[PDB]
């Protein structure tokens, strides 16, 4: 439902 | 504000176990969390940084770990030494909040 | 536990997986900008992916409202073909691409960038009281878009951006001691007013004291008023004309007489920080990845080789010892020390834009 | 490195109370410097945090206002001025250390004053 | 009747305008009155803004704009479209309340009002140099929801529509025009001396400039060619008034004038962009999107001109300029106005107009 | 389907 | 204001024609010019165009690269200059004019050349 | 792509006095850019109508365009015998313009 701008985040180098 | 779920608030083990504490986060911080070690009658103590960074001379049986915004110290080979309570401390944001604590118990 | 930093498209079509956001000159080699880019090929229908590695020399904000004069001049262009993969990438995947095409599937393809040893750092001017939000500043950046080809214009709706930042720290050899001398003899007296100024190190990081080793040895029979020890920071603009800024970043100045035919010794303490410089236009700060607070900007190191090396912003730090005496004669030695951080474990708009920053700064 | 506080002790509810935090072995402006306090039978809880190098100072939701955090930037100390000193406002209160490039955790801490009400 | 509707990106916000074109009346401008269509159920708690702006601008419309750029808002008028304003300035027209009807009560006006001391709608030709650069006033409405006005606008739930200031011929003709200048010799009392003069004071776009030149030269000295051009004056004022001039077109022919003999002919001149699509600084009419637009119309202006200048200011001249022998070119301007018929200071500042000059100067 | 940026067109002032 | 033309006739296929538009009335740069054709038995159809303010002649896909449209300002007259004559190209060739500023449809029209290919 | 005027019908009877209406459809989204002819046989076509509803200058009031989106009509509300031709609906919107396969109006 998130309609604002997408920011940077992180994951897992993993599976 | 952000709220560090530590669990269990206790725990019994004896030397040679494996223990690990687990911290949640409300809000998905970054690898920001860090761990402390409160011995009673003294001041806190930093083992963990950045949730994975082991401080200098912290022995190496302590460890940290990161899975989404659920972080856990394990001590691989429990000592006498390690009988004490164990914090859970975000830095993302201000306010920085500590996890409520995990008193570990012989 | 290797992590790595993801930016998605605004359509969630696009996604750009950087295991860095700073990348380190080495001096002989800048870290490679190595990634992967995760596509939805259905939703590419005829439409190719290309990722770009873009460092320019701004000046102003980056939204619209921008009244006022602005520029940019791109330092250093390269493009890359993500989707379809180029026949002959630059480099094999690199263990953490491979790690993330490995964990993303078929639909995620390696990008390699390379930054030219010759390019600046991230730095950033800071802006004025008067100037909204204006800033002079080199930025990395890098986009990620689909379209037909190169040419084509970017859309905000899939186009992903994500600035990262090239930085230096401190050499793990010491440098030599800062050491300055300057002599001041009358008209007619024998005797030369003389000073010895030094620096303890000549390297020091951000927040760290400077110690400062005034001498002077007055043997003349003018009197020294006071003794003014003061730290400067020297941005060096290289567009197509140098034009040097100096801005004073922290000010040491006590009451000291020296007596005439009377030698003097102090150990000065100076700290450059930036709690008390943040009304100053032109002061270069180091680059940011958003508006978050950074510090006094690093000064800039340049290799042993000319060639030219000269672009964007350079900075240098100066500590300037100044002994003002009666009836003038005014003397001063200047201590050049690099400040950085330790090793963690001739177009017409553009000389128009040369003559408009000496306005606003020299 | 040592981080020796001082100016606890037993304040009637509703007083004031400043709390001294010498600083040995590192700089101000390297370093920021954060109060945390521990009440008797409960976990760590920060309250006040200075950072000099930027001149910025943060308080806790429960304590703005009424805390106010100074530096003693020639004297390499820290101050923690409590004032309308609650009954919550009983703890032991701990000066700790962090960088200022970057915050690494707080991996110096004082031995902790007690603070009554 | 029809109305022009632009949506949002994600079709949450839509803008109905009756007319894409504003006239100027020389005492009132055509008031920009609209209609925007919201989804209140999609802002949980914004409100939509709708602002009228007008601004000199130099640069291309996209963002990566290598080299200088320069923006200043001639005019900023800003209205609250929802929440509506408890005091709407003036009651909605026929087109907004038929539009109201039509779409809902999800559907609010917006009211905008262009003062009288505003530019026309000009964009300066971009050289063949220049990469798609260039000077120009241009009018636009932006709607957008956000928190407040001060709150920056995003793409997605915003919609611009670019709207323009136009003038057309007035009714009543002017002055017709006519120009005399004379060059005597150092010796001899006979004083060359040409006449010239166009058939009307207004010229539609595309209309061939009959002028009249009249020579009557009974000094011993001889014309040896006779020159007629149109120069497009485009009048950039930001903080300083800076002319520019521009040649639009050049009729030059081999008539030779004898010593004591006068002279008369009808030369036909016509300006057209075929023949100057490689000038810089040329002057055209205001674009929607990318249409190819004639030659900028010129610039009418009140009597009451106190200031009354702002932005680029457009005027022609005809010139007669007859080549002698052994100097002594004498030469005759003739101002006339170009329109349509009616259908029927900072840093910044000061170093833009120094570019300005260097450019296009 | 259509992502493209939205055009401005015409509607008539009825119903 | 008049749309006189001249120019068609029988050609041979594979053959050329121009046909020569004399305008009356109007300037050459307040109005543009087009060719029509009107195949016999068959509806309208626009071949070409030219804007001599702008300086832009438009084809039809039929008909480019085989058809050039030119104007003589001065004259204040137009040609369809068309090589190649094949079958398809047999049809009255109608000179219309429109206006430049701006476009309200062809309001003036020639009478058509019959221009006939065997 | 080319935009086609698909004129309906291709042919029609008619008497003096009723009321005609030709229709016209643009494969494209076309704007108000649509105009009217009439072509008389052996003659020149004629501008009735231009930006689908402003009557030519000259031609009797009995003619008048409409638009409903991408639909155009030609109505003639009083035929009178002048009137029995071809008409023809061209869109000038974008180049190439093209014309409707005309409908002869038949007494």
């Amino acid at each position: 439902s998130k309609t604002f701008t997408p920011s940077t985040t992180d994951t897992s180098t993993r599976k | 504000d952000i709220q560090m779920t530590q669990s269990p608030s206790s725990l019994s083990a004896s030397v040679g176990d494996r223990v690990t504490i687990t911290c949640r986060a409300s809000q998905s911080v970054s690898s920001a969390v860090a761990w402390y070690q409160q011995k009673p009658g003294k001041a806190p103590k930093l083992l963990i940084y950045s949730a994975s960074s082991l401080y200098s001379g912290v022995p190496s049986r302590f460890s940290g770990s990161r899975s989404g915004t659920d972080f856990t110290l394990t001590i691989s080979s429990l000592q006498p030494e390690d009988f004490a309570t164990y914090y859970c401390q975000q830095y993302k944001y201000v306010p920085v909040t500590f996890g409520q604590g995990t008193k570990v118990e012989i | 536990g290797t992590r790595v930093f993801k930016k998605s498209s605004p359509n969630g079509k696009l996604t750009v997986y950087l295991g860095k956001r700073d990348f380190v000159d080495h001096l002989d080699k800048v870290d490679p900008v190595d990634g992967v880019v995760l596509v939805d090929p259905d939703y590419l229908k005829d439409r190719k992916v290309f990722v770009t590695l873009t460092v320019a020399f701004r000046y102003g904000r980056e939204d619209c409202d921008v009244l006022g004069l602005s520029f940019r001049k791109d330092l250093f262009i390269a493009n890359y073909q993500a989707f379809p993969p180029t026949p002959n990438p630059p480099r094999p995947p690199t263990r953490l691409q491979e790690r993330l095409l490995r964990k993303l599937g078929q639909h995620a393809h390696p990008f390699f960038f390379t930054i030219p040893q010759n390019l600046p750092s991230s730095v950033t001017l800071q802006p004025g009281p008067e100037d909204t939000g204006k800033a002079l500043g080199v930025d990395f950046e890098i986009r990620a878009f689909v379209a037909k080809s190169l040419e084509e214009k970017s859309h905000k709706r899939n186009s992903v951006r994500l600035v990262i930042r090239k930085v230096q720290f401190a050499p793990e050899k010491p440098g030599p001691q800062p050491s300055a001398e300057t002599t001041r003899h009358f008209l007619m007296s024998d005797r030369s007013l003389h000073l010895e100024a030094s620096l303890d190190k000549e390297l020091y990081y951000h927040g760290e004291p400077l110690n400062v080793n005034v001498h002077v040895t007055n043997n003349s029979t003018k009197t020294v008023k006071k003794i003014k020890v003061s730290v400067r920071q020297y941005a060096d603009i290289v567009l197509f004309s140098t034009a040097q800024y100096k801005v004073p970043v922290a000010q040491v100045e006590q009451d000291d007489q020296v007596s005439p035919s009377s030698t003097f010794s102090k150990v000065y303490t100076i700290t450059p920080f930036l709690a008390n410089n943040r009304e100053k236009r032109g002061l270069a700060l180091d680059g940011k990845l958003k508006h978050e607070d950074t510090n006094l900007a690093s000064s800039t190191i340049v290799k042993e080789g000319a060639n030219k090396e000269v672009l964007g912003i350079l900075v240098s730090y100066r500590v300037k010892v100044k002994l003002v005496v009666s009836r003038g004669g005014d003397v001063s030695v200047e201590l050049p020390f690099v400040l950085m951080h330790p090793k963690p474990h001739a177009t017409d708009d553009d000389i128009v834009f040369e003559d408009f920053a000496r306005l606003r700064l020299k | 490195v040592q981080l020796v506080e001082s100016g606890g002790g037993l304040v009637q509810p509703g007083g004031s109370l400043r709390l001294s935090c010498a600083a040995s072995g590192f700089n101000v402006y390297s370093s920021s410097i954060h109060w945390v306090r521990q009440a008797p039978g409960k976990g760590l809880e920060w309250v006040a945090s200075i950072s000099s190098y930027y001149g910025y100072t943060y308080y806790a939701d429960s304590v703005k206002g009424r805390f106010t955090i100074s530096a003693d930037t020639s004297k390499n100390t820290a101050y923690l001025q409590m004032n309308s000193l609650r009954a919550e406002d009983t703890a032991v209160y701990y000066c700790a250390r962090s960088r200022q490039f970057w915050y690494s955790g707080l991996d110096y801490w004082g031995q902790g004053t007690l603070v009554t009400v």
